[PDB]
């Protein structure tokens, strides 16, 4: 499952 | 993908009620959970975001809590405007998802429908299709289970039906069911039967007539 | 502050091209990773997650959507565009796009709405309804509205004189593209034989005017 774009 | 489970799905409350609903993810969201709320014919309303900050504007008999899997939307004292329905949405992983919804209604005492058949009207009849529709009437909770049956067979995949939104003064809902048939089928059947699953039946009713009689 | 309106066609045909548009104010496209969605809502259903633009350009579909789906930006305009390829009936509902804020924490929720433009996926054209009665201490009775293209459709009963135990239901999109409802009202039943009972329906989309006296 990708990661949200601000997940970082 | 992410699974967002909301629950409870319905729930029956009065103004001055203390509530806590909750939104289930299938993996870790970390923090990334927004809460909103949607009245009828309206958009969503943001209340919450990040899990549990609340946003600028928000009354703050709304809250919310968790993270990672387990979260919570709390009204400290119900008001009116908060009977509606509510949804978290996750905005960690892609796609964002949204729960299914959680419906919050006003409370009053259970009251069965009373219900009603209407056959075909002859006018229709010639059109080529007859359609019979069956009233549920005035009853609470908004829970109910129309059942079609003909010459004893149960019906599906020929029927529809609708739902009024709760009434403003006597809190109840009523439901229309229509159950639609070629004019032929009509003809070739004797009864015709509205079976009622409620609450407030400690049995179903059933309400039939017969073709032509 | 911050403002958002949909806008396109309120009514598409089975297979064809459903095109969205996105104009908003309040802020910019070229803002900092700030993000525009789409989500929509089917009648009487959950909210449903589209896809999502942001300021440096890139873009996620909704992976069940996603070979159907385009989603584009035009920043002079300060609009997002939405294509959806080979609509169906299951398609027809409310259609909302939504500001998501980029990094100063709170990116975490789409925190301003457009008000949604419904949107029905139908091959029907322009049609009037029938009206037949629904007939027979407490009575009930009505008037089917039935077979009518598009919404909406107005009932009163008794030329408005009648208002109490009235309910006219949500009409429902049927199979056929057309749309069916009914309005019922519950009285005593001894007014049943000294009162009567019109239902007044206008569907002003096609002219459509019929006053239908119901009785047992």
């Amino acid at each position: 499952l990708e990661l949200d774009k601000w997940a970082s | 993908a992410l699974q967002l489970t909301q629950s409870p799905s319905s729930l029956s409350a009065s103004v001055g009620d203390r509530i806590t609903i909750t939104c289930r993810a299938s993996q870790g969201v970390t923090s990334a959970l927004a809460w909103y709320r949607q009245k009828p014919g309206s958009p969503p309303q943001l209340l919450i975001y990040d899990a549990s900050s609340l946003e600028s504007g928000v009354p703050s008999r709304f809250s919310g809590s968790g993270s990672g899997t387990e979260f919570t939307l709390t009204i400290s004292t119900l008001r009116p405007e908060d009977f509606a329905t509510y949804y978290c949405q996750q905005l960690h992983f892609y796609p964002h998802t949204f729960g299914g919804g959680t419906r919050v209604d006003v409370r009053r005492t259970v009251a069965a429908p009373s219900v009603f058949i209407f056959p075909p009207s002859d006018e229709q009849l010639k059109s080529g299709t007859a359609s019979v529709v069956c009233l549920l009437n005035n009853f609470y909770p908004r829970e109910a289970k129309v059942q079609w049956k003909v010459d004893n067979a149960l019906q599906s995949g020929n029927s529809q039906e609708s739902v009024t939104e709760q009434d403003s003064k006597d809190s109840t809902y009523s439901l229309s069911s229509t159950l639609t048939l070629s004019k032929a089928d009509y003809e070739k059947h004797k009864v015709y039967e509205c079976e009622v699953t409620h609450q407030g039946l400690s049995s179903p009713v059933t309400k039939s007539f017969n073709r032509g009689e | 502050r911050i403002t958002l309106k949909e806008s396109g066609p309120p009514l598409v045909k089975p297979t064809q091209t459903l095109t969205l548009t996105c104009s908003f104010s309040g802020f910019s496209l070229s803002d900092f990773g700030v993000g525009v969605g789409w989500i929509r809502q089917p009648p009487g259903k959950a909210l449903e997650w589209l896809a999502i633009i942001y300021s440096d350009d890139d873009k996620r579909y909704s992976p069940s959507l996603n070979t159907r789906l385009t989603i584009t930006k035009d920043t002079s305009k300060n609009q997002v565009v939405l294509v959806m390829t080979r609509v169906s009936p299951v398609d027809t509902a409310t259609y909302f796009c939504a500001h998501r804020r980029g990094p100063t924490g709170p990116v975490n929720a789409m925190d301003v709405w457009g008000q949604g433009i419904t949107v029905t996926i139908s091959s029907t054209s322009t049609k009037g309804p029938s009206v037949f009665p629904l007939a027979p201490g407490t009575a009930a009775l009505g008037c089917l509205v039935k077979d009518y293209f598009p919404e909406p459709v107005t009932v009163s009963w008794n030329s408005g004189a009648l208002t109490s135990g009235v309910h006219t239901f949500p009409a429902v999109l049927q199979s056929s593209g057309l749309y069916s409802l009914s309005s019922v009202v519950t009285v005593p039943s001894s007014s049943l034989g000294t009162q009567t009972y019109t239902c007044n329906v206008n569907h002003k989309p096609s002219n459509t005017k019929v006053d239908k006296r119901v009785e047992p």
